[PDB]
């Protein structure tokens, strides 16, 4: 039942190293910029 | 059924002729003239995009 009968799980688009490059963005941003960069 | 068989490395005991996972799918089964265990596999299958 590696895939049970015709049920498929899809990835996301944006990966787990995507996502916590975005997070470091915030937080290097709000960090050196504060409230400016957004 | 259809799938892909393959050498267990499951134990059964002796009066069990095949298994089954938690959803209630059979997984593996005895062959009925050697007695060894196959695991079953699904034949490989996704979406086409």
């Amino acid at each position: 039942a590696q895939k049970f009968n015709g049920l498929t799980v899809l990835p996301p688009l944006l990966t787990d190293e995507m996502i916590a490059q975005y997070t470091s963005a915030l937080l290097a941003g709000t960090i050196t910029s504060g409230w400016t960069f957004g | 059924g259809t799938g892909v068989l393959t050498k267990s490395n499951k134990k059964f005991l002796p009066f069990q002729q095949f298994g089954r996972d938690i959803v209630d799918t059979t997984d593996a089964v005895r062959d009925p003239q050697t007695l060894e265990i196959l695991d079953i596999t699904p034949c490989s299958f996704g979406g086409v995009s």
